[PDB]
C-alpha cells in the first residue's frame, strides 16, 4: 500500500513540488489562450485544437465558458479537468449570489478556485488539476479585469496575457505592442489576431469572445465566423 | 531485506520478521524473575539506571489487589498495556462484583496484542510481561510476549541475560511448592542475582519485589522495605 | 522505505531512535534537585544581535509548583507543554488539589508514542516529538526533578543535563553534586557548568534560570537576579 | 419495553438450612385473561444458581437466552472458575439499571436463588435496578400476602430445614391462590442444594371453601 | 381476525377468517391470512396487515437463504425463532400476532405462538386474533388428545365459525390448511359449507 | 438568595447572604455565595447552587489556563464573555444561574452581570437573587460615587440586611468583599442576628 | 482519506520535509522588516515586475487586523491559505475578548498551525516564512518571524527569502539607535537594505509602513522614488 | 517481487503470501483427528519448550462450542483468535435460529472468514490450520479441517503440522468406521508416539480430546485415567 | 415509566476534632412495604472516609460502585489514596455529570482531613456541596437537623459554656436523635448502623430500633 504510493503532495530537495511542475509542462502543449484588457471591455482569443473535417460544431464554443452573468473564462490543459473546474466555478458564483444577493466580484471568484487547486498540492495524496485558466469579467469595484491561474493555485491580474502553446513568444509580442491605458476593444482585437497569427490563421482555427458593458448590463459574446474572418483579412493588409 | 518491514508480510520460511524484532526489545531490558509456591507468587525485578544521579526505573506495577505485573521492553508500551489490564480488572469488579480470574485476564491481553500483528501499518507491542496473581485456583505466574503468546509457568525470567536466571530456576523448581514466602522470595532473588555480572551485586536500591498471596494483597517493596528479604543471602 | 511503526533488528523503533538523535542538536538545560527547591537553567543560544533574546522561552510554567525546561525541536514542545498545563488544570477542577510532579510527567509521556499512519484519525501525530523535557516541581514529597524523552520513558534524577553538550555536562554534575547541597549552591554549580559547555561567553541575556521552592511558586530569574550570581 | 404484554405474577423465595427454595405459578396472563397456562417461569442458570422472573414474559425469555450464553461461554474455557449466585445477581443488577437509565427497561422482577461455597444466596432484582439480599423474598402481590407469612416464620425460627421451608412455600402458594386474581393453581417448585438445582411440578395446593357455606 | 392452529400425529392443521376491516368497513372480505414461510411451514397473521406482511416477507427471505446454505429442510422451530426475533426487537413498532405452524423431519408437526410482545411458546393448538376471545371456552372443552387429521379439520372449522358470528372483525370465508409430510393442502369453506349453529330463539 | 455589587471611587464592593433552601426547608445557612476565580477576580452566585458552583469553577479553571498561555491575567470583560458563551450552549435547557463578575483589570474596576438566560451587561450597581428587589431600594437610596470605604461597607451591609428581613429565602450571615487595584480583600462576615441588634 | 506520514525523522535526527520547505523559502522574494519607535516598516522585493500585470493583485504585504500586518517569502499559494486562516483568528479573538489581538498572539497562532502541518498525516509542511509586524495596545511596535518548522522569534530587524543572509548582515551593522530615530529614517533603512539584493532598486521595491494608531499604508512608486533620491 | 502482498498473483497464477502462511503450519507440532462410528478423537502432541512451564500450558485444543472441538497447528496466537471467532459464530447462530450450529455450517462460516485475509494488502493470511470435530444425534460424527487459504473439507482421519505425511499413513491402516471411540483413543495416542521425533524434539505432552455418544455429544478432554492408560499403550 | 423510586432512609454525620461519626438506618422500603430490614446505607471508601447515601436505592448502588472504581483509578495514576476533600470534590463532578438525568441520592461523606480532624461534607442530588460540622440527609433530615443545631451547635441558648464535642457524647447523640426519628418517620426504623472514623481505623456499631 505504501509501496504503490506515488506521493504527489511532497516536497523535493530543491524545495519544489514535482507534480505541480509536471502539470505546468502539460499546459505548454495546449491550445494557446490569450486575453487582452481594453477600456470598454476585455476579450479572449483562444486557438482551437479540435479541428477536423468530421467534427460537429454543436456547442456555442469549445474553450470559452460562462461562469455567471458578468464573468467568462478560457482554459488550457487537461480538457476533463476544466470540465470539473469550470463547473465548480459556476457553483462558487451561485453560492455567493445566494448569500449576498449580488454578483460575485471577479477577484473573489478566481481566489476561491485557487484555494481548491492549492489544496490538491498540499494534502489528499492526489494529482493536481492540470489546467490553467484565464478569466475576464466586470464588477462594480474594479470594472473590467483579466486574471490568470495555474495548477499550483497561483493567480494574478493582468492587462494582456497568454497561456498555452507559445506563451513566451506571445507574451513578448504583447509586451512591445500593448499601449497601456489607451487600448480600445476594436484596437485590441487587432492585437489578438496579430499575436495569434504570429504564434501559430483561418476563421475556424480560432475562437474569440468579448466582454463589454451596455446599459448597465454585461454582454458576453463569441464572434461569428464572418465576424472573425474580416479581422483576419485586415491584418493581412498591414502585413 | 524485503520481508522485514511489515508485520503483514510473511517470509519464505513462514516467519514474521517484525515479530522477531519485537521480541528483541524484551531481550534488551533488565531481568525480571517470577516464581510461585502454593500460596504465594513473587516477582523480583532488577531495576536499571543510566546516570548515577538518576533514579531506577520502575519494573513492577499495580494492576489490582490480586494481580501485579513485571515489565521488560518498551516503557511506553508497558504503560499502554497496563492501562488496558487495569481497565479490564475494574470492569470485572463493576459488573460481576468479583476479581477477574488471572487466566481470563491473560487471554484478554493475548487478543489485544494479536490484532496489531495482522494489520498493515501496525506493529506488535514491544514488551514482555510477567504477571503474578492469586485467585480461586491459587497463585499464578504468566508470561506474555510481543507475538501475542502467553505461557503458564511455575517460574519464569525475562530480560537481558535471563538464561542464567532461568537455569537456576530450572534446578530449584522442585523445591518451590512446599516453601514459605521468606524462602521463596530469596529463591527468586538468587535467580535474579545470577543474571547480573560477577562484580556488581544486588542492593536495596536496584531491586524491586512484588508479592501476592492467599491472605495478602499485591504489595511492592522498594527501598527500605526490601532489606528484610535481602538480609539472608550470601 | 519503512513505516513509522517499524522495529529494527536490535528491537528499537527507527523513528524514536532518530528522534533521540535530534535532541543532541538542541540547547543544553541543566537541572539540579535539592532539598530546598529545584533549579533549572537553559542555554538560550542567540544567533543574531537583532534577534530579541526575551522571545526565547526554553523554560515554561506548567503550574505554580511545576516548571519545565526543554531541549531539541522547540516547536514540538509547545504541544506537550499545553497538555501538561491542561492536565494540571483538569486535576484541580476535579479534585481541588495540586497534581504531583510525577503525575504531570506521566500524562505527558503517554503522548510520546502515540503516532502512526494506518488505523489513525485526522488529528493524529505522524511522527514522535523530537524533544526532551526536564520537569521540576514541589509537591507533598518536596522538590522533584523528572526527565522525559522521545521514547516516552520518564525517570527521576537528582541532576540531569539534556541537549547538545549533555555528555560533557552530565559528567560535571556527577562529581559536584551531593545530597546536602543548598539551592543557592545548586544555582552556582549549574551556571558554572553551563558556562563551560557553552560557546558564547555566558551573560545575563544568554541563559535563563528558573527555580521552584517548597513554600514559594515557580520563579524565573530576571536580569538583575541573574547578574548577581553571574559575578 | 414501556408496556408489558404477557406477564407472570409473584415468585416466592426462602432460604433454608442447606439451600434455597423458589416457587412460581405457571401462568402467562394477557391482562385479566389466563392465556398460557403451562409456561415455566423458573430457569436454572447453572449448577448452583436458579432464577425466577415475574412481569413481562418476553423480557424473561430474552434474559434467559442472554444468561444461558454467558454460562455456556464460561464453561468453554474450562479453567475451573464458574459464576457464583452472587456474581449472577450483580450482573443482573447492572443489566437492569443500564436498561432503566436508557429509558427502555426489561419489565421484570427477578429472584436469584443459589448455593455456593457452603452459603445459601437469595437475591432480588427489580426493573429499576434496585437490588438487595434477604432470607425470604416475594415479588408482585406476594410481597403483600406471602411476605408477611414468610417473615412471621423466620422471626421465631431464623434457620429452617429443607422440609420446613418447602412446607412453608406450599402454604404461601395456597394463600396466593385465594387472593391474587392473576394466579393459577399450577406452580413449580425449584430447590438448589449441594446436589444442584432441581425443579418439580406442576404442583397444586389444597384449597378449602368452607366459608362459602357460611 | 380469528386465526387457529392445531396439531396431530402427522402434522398440523391451520385456519383463519378472511375479513380485513378498516373501522366499521370491510376493505377486503376475502383476505388470505395463511402465509407460507417455506415448503412445509406456514404462518397465520393477525394484528396489523402491513406489519404482518413485512415480517413474513423478511422471515421468508431469511429462512429461504438459511435453508439453502444448510442444504436441509428448515426446522419449524427455526422459523418460529426468526419470527420471534423481529417481533421482540421491534415490539414497540409492530403489531402482530403470528402463529407459526409446520412440519419437519426432526420434530414432526409443531405449532408455535408468537404474541404481540415477542415471546415464543409451543402448544398443541393455538388461537389468535380479536375473535379468539369468544372461543376460548369452546376450545378448552372440545379439544381432546388423539385427534386425527380429519377431526382437526372439523375442530378448526367449528371454532372459526363460532368466532365469526360473534366478532365483527371476523367473517367472510374460512381458509384451512393441513400440513403433513406429504405436503400442504389448502381448502376454503364458503357460505353453505360453513358450520352453522341454530341461534337460540323463543 | 441576595447578592449585590456596586463600584464606587475606591473599587468594587461585593456582598451576599448565606442561605440555601430546599423549598420551604432551609437546607443550610453557611453557604459561600462568593467564589474567588483568582486574586483580582470575584464571582457571585444566585439561583441553582449546583449550577453556579460548577460553572464558576469551570470559569476559574479557564482563567488559570488562559493566564499560562498569554502570560497575563484575564480581563473582567473577557472573563464574563467566557462564562456567557459557556452557558449559552445549554440555553433553554434548565440552567439557573445569575452571577456577577467583579475585578480590577486595565480599565479600572469592572462589574458584569451574567445570567443563564443569556444576559451579559456591564454596570455600576447590580443585585441578583430573590431578595434583589429589596436590596435595590436601600442600595440606590444611599448610593453615591464618592462614597468613603467605611460608608460603602455600611451601605452594602445594610442593603443585604434589609433584603433578608423582607425575603424569606435570604438570611444567615452577610459576607462582604472589597475589590481593589492590589486585589480583593475579605472585609467581614457579620451575622444577620447581630446586625438586627445594631440597627435597633 | 490520505493518512500517510509525510514528515518523518531521518538517520541524523533530521526532518527532510521541513528542510525542503525552508529551501522553498530561500527561492522566494526578499522580505525585509525593521522595527522603529513609532513606526514599523515592511519591504518586499518584486522579482517579476512585469509591466502588463496589475500590481495590486500580487502583493506580498497583507493586513490581518487593523494593528497587525505581515509579509512573506516562499510559495505564494500557501501564504494565501495561512493569511486567511490568521484573518479568521483575528476576528475570532475580537469576538471572544473585547480588545484586539496582540502581535505575538497572532504570531503564535500562525506558527502553531505551521508546526501542526509538520507532524500530521496526509499533509506536507508550508513553504513560506512570515514577518508579522504591528502595534499593541500599549503602542509598543512589534516584529516577529515565523518559519516552516513552526518556530518564531521576536526581532528588531530581519530579512527573509533569497539573499536574506546578505541583508541580515547589512542590518546588523547598520541598525543602531540612530538609524531608526525618525519616521523617514526608519523607512530609509529598509529601502537601503533592499538595494544590496536587487537590480536597479527604486522601481522593483514595494514597501508599506505602519505608524501608531493608523492602518497599513502602502507607499507607491512615486514616494519610493523620492526616497531613493535621498540615498544618492 | 510477486510475494510481498496477498492481493497479488504471480505470473504462474499463485498467491505466494498464502503459500508462505502454509509454511508456518508445517513447522508446528503434529495434531491428528480421527472420526469413527460415534465420535471424533483429537490428538495433539504438545511440544514442551521448557521445564519451567506448567503441565497443561499452551494448549492446542479448545472447545469452540458445547458440541464442537478444535485442534490447531501453526501459529498459536493466530489460532487462539480464530478459536474466538468460531465461538462467536456458534454463539450468534444459537441466538438467531435457536439451536446448536451444525459442524458443516460452522466450518464453512469460519473458513469464509479465513479466506478474507487472503485477498487484501491491508491484512495477512492466518498462519495456522485447524480441525473441527463434533457429534449430533441428528447429524452424527463430523470432522472438518481448514487451512490458511480458507479451504474446508470433510474427513475420516486428518493430520496437520510437521509430521502429517507420516501420520496419514498410520491413520490409513485403521478402520475408523466400524471402530468405536474408546478403541480409537489408544490408536490416536499410538500414532502420535510414532510420528513424534525423540531426537530432533525434546519433551512432549500428549493432548487428547473427544466428542461422541460416549460423552453425550459434549466435547471434552479425554479423562486422565483413560489418557494415562493410552499413553502406556503407545510406549 | 418512572425511573426513580423513593426507598427512604436517613443518614447522619457528625465531625469531631479526632473522630467522625456516620450513622444510618437499615430499612429499605417502597410505598408501604418493607423490602429488607437489613440494608445499611454506609460505605467505607478509604481508611479515613465513609460515605452515606439515601434515596433511590438503584442510584445508591451505582453511585457507590462508581466511587469505588474512581478511587482505584486515582490510586493507580497518583500512587496514593484519595483524601476526604478530594473524594468530596470528585463526587461533585460525578453528580453534576448526570445533570439532566440526576442521581436521586443524598450523599454525606464523613472522614478525616489532612490535619487529622473530623470532616463532614453534605451533598445535594445534582452535585452541590459544602463542609460543615454536622449534617442529616434523608427522609428524616428535617426532623434531625434542628436537634443537632440546638444540641451540637448550641443555637438559641443564652447560658451555655459550649463544651467540646467528645466522642462519647456524640455517640449518645446519634443514638438519641435516631430513636426520635423512628418514632415519627415511617421510613426510619429496625436498625441503626454507626461507623466511627478515627486514626486507628473505622469501627462499626449496630443498635436496634423500632420495627413497626
Ligand atoms: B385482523 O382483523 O386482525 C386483520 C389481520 C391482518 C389481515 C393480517 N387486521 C385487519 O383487519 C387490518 C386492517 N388493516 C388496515 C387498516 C387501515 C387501512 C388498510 C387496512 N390493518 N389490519
Ligand atoms: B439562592 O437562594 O438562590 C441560592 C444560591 C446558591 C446557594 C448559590 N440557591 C439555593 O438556595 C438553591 C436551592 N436549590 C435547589 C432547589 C430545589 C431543590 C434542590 C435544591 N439549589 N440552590
Amino acid at each position: 500500500s505504501r509501496r504503490y504510493d506515488s506521493r504527489t503532495t511532497i516536497f523535493s530537495p530543491e524545495g519544489r513540488l514535482y507534480q505541480v511542475e509536471y502539470a505546468m509542462e502539460a499546459i505548454g502543449h495546449a491550445g494557446t489562450c490569450l486575453g487582452i484588457l481594453a477600456n470598454d471591455g476585455v476579450l479572449l482569443a483562444a486557438e482551437r485544437r479540435n479541428i477536423h473535417k468530421l467534427l460537429d460544431e454543436v456547442f456555442f464554443s469549445e474553450k470559452i465558458y460562462k461562469l455567471n452573468e458578468d464573468m467568462a473564462c478560457s482554459v488550457a490543459g487537461i480538457t476533463s479537468d476544466a470540465n470539473v473546474l469550470t463547473n465548480e466555478l459556476r457553483l462558487i458564483a451561485q453560492r455567493y449570489l445566494l448569500q449576498y444577493q449580488e454578483p460575485i466580484p471577479c477577484e473573489q471568484l478566481v481566489t476561491a478556485l485557487c484555494d481548491i487547486k492549492q489544496a490538491y498540492t498540499q494534502f489528499g495524496g492526489k494529482r493536481p488539476f492540470g489546467v490553467s485558466l484565464l478569466y475576464i469579467g466586470w464588477d462594480k469595484h474594479y470594472g473590467f479585469q483579466l486574471y490568470q491561474s495555474d495548477p499550483s493555485g497561483n493567480y494574478g491580474g493582468w492587462k494582456a496575457t497568454c497561456i498555452g502553446n507559445n506563451s513566451a513568444a506571445a507574451v513578448s509580442m504583447l509586451k512591445q505592442d500593448y499601449k497601456e491605458g489607451e487600448m480600445t476593444l476594436k484596437s485590441a482585437l487587432a492585437l489578438a489576431v496579430k499575436v495569434l497569427n504570429k504564434t501559430m490563421l483561418s476563421a475556424e482555427k480560432v475562437e474569440i469572445a468579448t466582454l463589454t458593458r451596455e446599459s448597465g448590463k454585461t454582454v458576453i459574446r463569441v464572434l461569428k465566423q464572418k465576424e472573425v474572418e474580416q479581422l483576419i483579412k485586415k491584418h493581412e493588409e498591414e502585413e | 531485506n524485503q520481508y522485514d518491514n511489515d508485520v503483514t508480510v510473511w517470509s519464505p520460511q513462514g516467519r514474521i520478521h517484525q515479530i522477531e524484532y519485537a521480541m528483541e526489545a524484551v531481550k534488551q531490558g533488565s531481568a525480571t524473575v517470577g516464581l510461585k509456591s502454593k500460596t504465594h507468587a513473587v516477582l523480583v525485578a532488577l531495576k536499571r539506571a543510566q546516570s548515577e544521579l538518576a533514579a531506577h526505573q520502575k519494573k513492577i506495577l499495580h494492576v489490582d489487589n490480586h494481580i501485579g505485573i513485571s515489565i521488560a521492553g518498551l516503557t511506553a508500551d508497558a504503560r499502554l498495556l497496563c492501562n488496558f489490564m487495569r481497565q479490564e480488572c475494574l470492569d470485572s469488579r463493576f459488573v460481576f462484583d468479583r476479581p477477574l480470574p488471572v487466566s481470563r485476564l491473560v487471554s484478554l491481553i493475548g487478543s489485544k496484542t494479536q490484532i496489531p500483528t495482522q494489520r498493515y501499518g501496525r506493529r506488535p507491542y514491544g514488551v514482555g510481561l510477567l504477571i503474578a496473581g492469586y485467585d480461586d485456583m491459587g497463585p499464578h505466574i504468566f508470561q506474555t510476549c510481543p507475538s501475542a503468546n502467553y505461557f503458564d509457568c511455575r517460574a519464569m525470567s525475562i530480560g537481558a541475560r535471563s538464561q542464567s536466571a532461568r537455569t537456576y530456576l530450572e534446578r530449584h523448581m522442585s523445591e518451590f511448592m512446599e516453601c514459605n514466602l521468606d524462602e521463596l522470595v530469596k529463591h527468586g532473588l538468587r535467580a535474579l542475582r545470577e543474571t547480573l555480572p560477577a562484580e556488581q551485586d544486588l542492593t536495596t536500591k536496584n531491586v524491586s519485589i512484588g508479592i501476592v498471596g492467599k491472605d495478602l494483597e499485591f504489595t511492592i517493596y522498594d527501598d527500605d522495605d526490601v532489606s528484610p528479604f535481602l538480609d539472608g543471602l550470601e | 522505505d519503512r513505516g513509522v511503526n517499524t522495529f529494527s533488528p536490535e528491537g528499537r523503533l527507527f523513528q524514536v531512535e532518530y528522534a533521540i538523535e535530534a535532541i543532541k542538536l538542541g540547547s543544553t538545560a541543566i537541572g539540579i534537585q535539592t532539598s530546598e527547591g529545584v533549579c533549572l537553567a537553559v542555554e538560550k543560544r542567540i544567533t543574531s544581535p537583532l534577534m530579541e533574546p526575551s522571545s526565547i522561552e526554553k523554560i515554561v510554567e506548567i503550574d505554580a509548583h511545576i516548571g519545565c525546561a526543554m531541549s531539541g525541536l522547540i516547536a514540538d514542545a509547545k504541544t506537550l507543554i499545553d497538555k501538561a498545563r491542561v492536565e494540571t488544570q483538569n486535576h484541580w477542577f476535579t479534585y481541588n488539589e495540586t497534581m504531583t510532579v510525577e503525575s504531570v510527567t506521566q500524562a505527558v509521556s503517554n503522548l510520546a508514542l502515540q503516532f502512526g499512519e494506518e488505523d489513525a484519525d485526522p488529528g493524529a501525530m505522524s511522527r514522535p516529538f523530537g524533544v526532551a523535557l526536564l520537569f521540576g516541581g514541589v509537591d507533598e514529597k518536596g522538590p522533584q526533578l523528572f526527565h522525559m524523552d522521545p521514547s516516552g520513558t520518564f525517570v527521576q534524577c537528582d541532576a540531569r543535563a539534556i541537549g547538545s553538550a549533555s555528555e560533557g555536562a552530565q559528567s560535571s554534575l556527577q562529581e559536584v553534586y551531593h545530597k546536602s547541597m543548598t539551592l543557592k549552591e545548586a544555582i552556582k554549580s549549574s551556571l558554572i557548568i553551563l558556562k563551560q559547555v557553552m560557546e558564547e561567553k555566558l551573560n545575563a541575556t544568554n541563559i535563563e534560570l528558573a527555580t521552584v521552592q517548597p513554600g514559594q511558586n515557580f520563579h524565573m530569574f530576571t536580569k538583575e537576579e541573574l547578574e548577581e550570581v553571574i559575578k | 419495553t414501556q408496556n408489558p404484554m404477557v406477564t407472570g405474577t409473584s415468585v416466592l423465595g426462602v432460604k433454608f438450612d442447606g439451600g434455597v427454595v423458589i416457587a412460581a405459578d405457571m401462568l402467562g396472563s394477557y391482562g385479566s385473561l389466563a392465556r398460557f397456562r403451562n409456561i415455566s417461569r423458573i430457569m436454572r442458570v447453572n449448577d448452583s444458581t436458579m432464577l425466577g422472573a415475574s412481569g413481562d414474559y418476553a423480557d424473561f425469555q430474552y434474559l434467559k437466552q442472554v444468561l444461558g450464553q454467558m454460562v455456556i461461554d464460561e464453561e468453554l474455557l474450562g479453567d475451573g472458575h464458574s459464576y457464583s449466585p452472587r456474581a449472577i445477581h450483580s450482573w443482573l443488577t447492572r443489566a437492569m439499571y443500564s436498561r432503566r437509565s436508557k429509558m427502555n427497561p426489561l419489565w421484570n422482577t427477578m429472584v436469584i436463588g443459589g448455593y455456593a461455597d457452603g452459603e445459601s444466596f437469595l437475591g432480588y432484582v427489580d426493573m429499576l435496578g434496585v437490588a438487595y439480599e434477604a432470607p425470604s423474598l416475594a415479588t408482585g402481590y406476594g410481597a403483600y400476602l406471602a411476605q408477611p407469612l414468610l417473615r412471621e416464620v423466620l422471626e421465631k425460627q431464623p434457620v429452617l430445614s429443607q422440609t420446613e421451608a418447602r412446607e412453608l412455600v406450599e402454604r404461601c402458594m395456597r394463600v396466593l391462590y385465594y387472593r391474587d386474581a392473576r394466579s393459577y393453581n399450577r406452580f413449580q417448585i425449584a430447590t438448589v442444594t449441594e446436589k444442584g438445582v432441581e425443579i418439580e411440578g406442576p404442583l397444586s395446593a389444597q384449597t378449602n371453601w368452607d366459608i362459602a357455606h357460611m | 381476525t380469528t386465526i387457529m392452529a392445531v396439531q396431530f400425529n402427522g402434522g398440523v392443521v391451520l385456519g383463519a377468517d378472511s375479513r380485513t376491516t378498516t373501522g366499521s368497513y370491510i376493505a377486503n372480505r376475502v383476505t388470505d391470512k395463511l402465509t407460507p414461510i417455506h415448503d412445509h411451514i406456514f404462518c397465520c397473521r393477525s394484528g396489523s396487515a402491513a406489519d404482518t406482511q413485512a415480517v413474513a416477507d423478511a422471515v421468508t427471505y431469511q429462512l429461504g437463504f438459511h435453508s439453502i446454505e444448510l442444504n436441509e429442510p428448515p426446522l419449524v422451530h427455526t422459523a418460529a425463532s426468526l419470527f420471534k426475533e423481529m417481533c421482540y426487537r421491534y415490539r414497540e413498532d409492530l403489531m402482530a400476532g403470528i402463529i407459526i405452524a409446520g412440519w419437519d423431519p426432526q420434530e414432526g408437526g409443531q405449532v408455535y405462538s408468537v404474541p404481540m410482545g415477542g415471546m415464543m411458546v409451543r402448544q398443541s393448538f393455538a388461537i389468535g386474533g380479536s375473535g379468539s376471545s369468544y372461543i376460548y371456552g369452546y376450545v378448552d372443552a372440545t379439544y381432546r388428545e388423539g385427534m386425527t387429521k380429519d377431526e382437526c379439520l372439523q375442530f378448526t372449522a367449528n371454532a372459526l365459525a363460532l368466532a365469526m358470528e360473534r366478532d365483527g372483525s371476523s367473517g367472510g370465508v374460512i381458509r384451512l390448511a393441513a400440513i403433513q409430510e406429504s405436503g400442504v393442502e389448502r381448502q376454503v369453506l364458503l357460505g353453505d359449507q360453513i358450520p352453522k349453529f341454530t341461534i337460540a330463539t323463543l | 438568595t441576595t447578592t449585590l455589587a456596586f463600584k464606587f471611587l475606591h473599587g468594587v464592593i461585593v456582598a451576599a447572604d448565606s442561605r440555601a433552601t430546599a423549598g420551604a426547608y432551609i437546607a443550610s445557612q453557611t453557604v459561600k455565595k462568593v467564589i474567588e476565580i483568582n486574586p483580582y477576580l470575584l464571582g457571585t452566585m444566585a439561583g441553582g447552587a449546583a449550577d453556579c458552583s460548577f460553572w464558576e469553577r469551570l470559569l476559574a479553571r479557564q482563567c488559570r489556563i488562559y493566564e499560562l498561555r498569554n502570560k497575563e491575567r484575564i480581563s473582567v470583560a473577557a472573563a464574563s464573555k467566557l462564562l456567557a458563551n459557556m452557558v449559552y450552549q445549554y440555553k433553554g435547557m434548565g440552567l439557573s444561574m445569575g452571577t456577577m463578575i467583579c475585578g480590577w483589570d486595565k480599565r479600572g474596576p469592572g462589574l458584569y452581570y451574567v445570567d443563564s438566560e443569556g444576559n451579559r451587561i456591564s454596570g455600576t450597581a447590580f443585585s441578583v437573587g430573590s431578595g434583589s428587589v429589596y436590596a435595590y431600594g436601600v442600595m440606590d437610596r444611599g448610593y453615591s460615587y464618592d462614597l468613603k470605604v467605611e460608608e460603602a461597607y455600611d451601605l452594602a451591609r445594610r442593603a443585604i440586611y434589609q433584603a433578608t428581613y423582607r425575603d424569606a429565602y435570604s438570611g444567615g450571615a452577610v459576607n462582604l468583599y472589597h475589590v481593589r487595584e492590589d486585589g480583593w480583600i475579605r472585609v467581614s462576615s457579620d451575622n444577620v442576628a447581630d446586625l438586627h441588634d445594631k440597627y435597633s | 482519506s490520505y493518512d500517510r506520514a509525510i514528515t518523518v525523522f531521518s538517520p541524523d535526527g533530521h526532518l527532510f520535509q521541513v528542510e525542503y520547505a525552508q529551501e522553498a523559502v530561500k527561492k522566494g522574494s526578499t522580505a525585509v522588516g525593521v522595527r522603529g519607535k513609532d513606526i514599523v516598516v515592511l519591504g518586499v522585493e518584486k522579482k517579476s515586475v512585469a509591466k502588463l500585470q496589475d500590481e495590486r493583485t500580487v502583493r506580498k504585504i497583507c493586513a490581518l487586523d487593523d494593528n497587525v500586518c505581515m509579509a512573506f517569502a516562499g510559495l505564494t499559494a500557501d501564504a494565501r491559505i495561512v493569511i486567511n486562516r490568521a484573518r479568521v483568528e483575528c476576528q475570532s479573538h475580537r469576538l471572544t475578548v473585547e480588545d484586539p489581538v496582540t502581535v505575538e498572539y497572532i504570531t503564535r497562532y500562525i506558527a502553531s498551525l505551521k508546526q501542526r502541518y509538520t507532524q500530521s498525516n496526509g499533509r506536507r509542511p508550508f513553504g513560506i516564512s512570515a514577518l508579522i509586524v504591528g502595534f499593541d495596545f500599549d503602542g509598543t511596535p512589534r516584529l516577529y518571524q515565523t518559519d516552516p518548522s513552526g518556530t518564531y522569534h521576536a526581532w528588531k530587524a530581519n530579512a527573509i527569502g533569497r539573499g536574506a543572509k546578505s541583508v541580515r548582515e547589512f542590518l546588523e551593522k547598520n541598525y543602531t539607535d540612530d538609524a531608526i530615530e525618525t519616521d523617514d529614517l526608519t523607512i530609509k533603512l529598509v529601502i537601503k537594505a533592499l538595494l544590496e539584493v536587487v537590480q536597479s532598486g527604486g522601481k522593483n521595491i514595494e514597501l508599506a509602513v505602519m505608524r501608531r494608531d493608523q492602518p497599513l499604508k502602502i507607499l507607491n512608486p512615486e514616494e519610493i522614488e523620492k526616497y531613493v533620491a535621498e540615498i544618492e | 517481487g510477486y510475494d510481498l502482498s496477498a492481493s497479488t498473483f504471480s505470473p504462474d497464477g499463485r498467491v505466494f503470501q498464502v503459500e508462505y502462511a502454509m509454511k508456518a503450519v508445517e513447522n508446528s507440532s503434529t495434531a491428528i483427528g480421527i472420526r469413527c462410528k460415534d465420535g471424533v478423537v483429537f490428538g495433539v502432541e504438545k511440544l514442551v519448550l521448557s521445564k519451567l512451564y506448567e503441565e497443561g500450558s499452551n494448549k492446542r485444543l479448545f472447545n469452540v462450542d458445547r458440541h464442537v472441538g478444535m485442534a490447531v497447528a501453526g501459529l498459536l496466537a493466530d489460532a487462539r483468535s480464530l478459536a474466538d471467532i468460531a465461538r462467536e459464530e456458534a454463539s450468534n447462530f444459537r441466538s438467531n435460529f435457536g439451536y446448536n450450529i451444525p459442524l458443516k455450517h460452522l466450518a464453512d462460516r469460519v473458513a469464509m472468514y479465513v479466506h478474507a485475509y487472503t485477498l487484501y494488502s491491508a491484512v495477512r493470511p492466518f498462519g495456522c490450520s485447524f480441525m473441527l470435530g463434533s457429534y449430533s444425534a441428528n447429524d452424527g460424527a463430523q470432522l472438518y479441517m481448514i487451512d490458511p487459504s480458507g479451504v474446508s473439507y470433510g474427513y475420516w482421519g486428518c493430520a496437520i503440522g510437521k509430521a502429517r505425511q507420516a501420520a496419514k499413513t498410520e491413520i490409513e491402516k485403521l478402520q475408523m468406521k466400524e471402530m468405536t471411540c474408546r478403541d480409537v483413543v489408544k490408536e490416536v495416542a499410538k500414532i502420535i508416539y510414532i510420528v513424534h521425533d525423540e531426537v530432533k524434539d525434546k519433551a512432549f505432552e500428549l493432548e487428547l480430546s473427544w466428542v461422541g455418544e460416549l460423552t453425550k455429544g459434549r466435547h471434552e478432554i479425554v479423562p486422565k485415567d483413560i489418557r494415562e492408560e493410552a499413553e502406556k499403550y503407545a510406549k | 415509566f418512572s425511573p426513580y423510586a423513593f426507598n427512604g432512609g436517613t443518614v447522619l454525620a457528625i465531625a469531631g476534632e479526632d473522630f467522625s461519626i456516620v450513622a444510618s438506618d437499615t430499612r429499605l422500603s417502597e410505598g408501604f412495604s418493607i423490602h429488607t430490614r437489613d440494608s445499611p446505607k454506609c460505605y467505607k471508601l478509604t481508611d479515613k472516609t465513609v460515605i452515606g447515601c439515601s434515596g433511590f436505592h438503584g442510584d445508591c448502588l451505582t453511585l457507590t460502585k462508581i466511587i469505588e472504581a474512581r478511587l482505584k483509578m486515582y490510586k493507580h495514576s497518583n500512587n496514593k489514596a484519595m483524601t476526604t476533600g478530594a473524594i468530596a470534590a470528585m463526587l461533585s463532578t460525578i453528580l453534576y455529570s448526570r445533570r439532566f438525568f440526576p442521581y436521586y441520592v443524598y450523599n454525606i461523606i464523613g472522614g478525616l482531613d489532612e490535619e487529622g480532624k473530623g470532616a463532614v461534607y453534605s451533598f445535594d442530588p445534582v452535585g452541590s456541596y459544602q463542609r460543615d460540622s454536622f449534617k442529616a440527609g434523608g427522609s428524616a433530615s428535617a426532623m434531625l437537623q434542628p436537634l443537632l443545631d440546638n444540641q451540637v451547635g448550641f443555637k438559641n441558648m443564652q447560658n451555655v459554656e459550649h463544651v467540646p464535642l467528645t466522642l462519647d457524647r456524640a455517640m449518645r447523640l446519634v443514638k438519641d436523635v435516631f430513636i426520635s426519628a423512628a418514632e415519627r418517620d415511617v421510613y426510619t426504623g429496625d436498625a441503626l448502623r454507626i461507623c466511627i472514623v478515627t486514626k486507628e481505623g473505622i469501627r462499626e456499631e449496630t443498635v436496634p430500633l423500632r420495627k413497626d
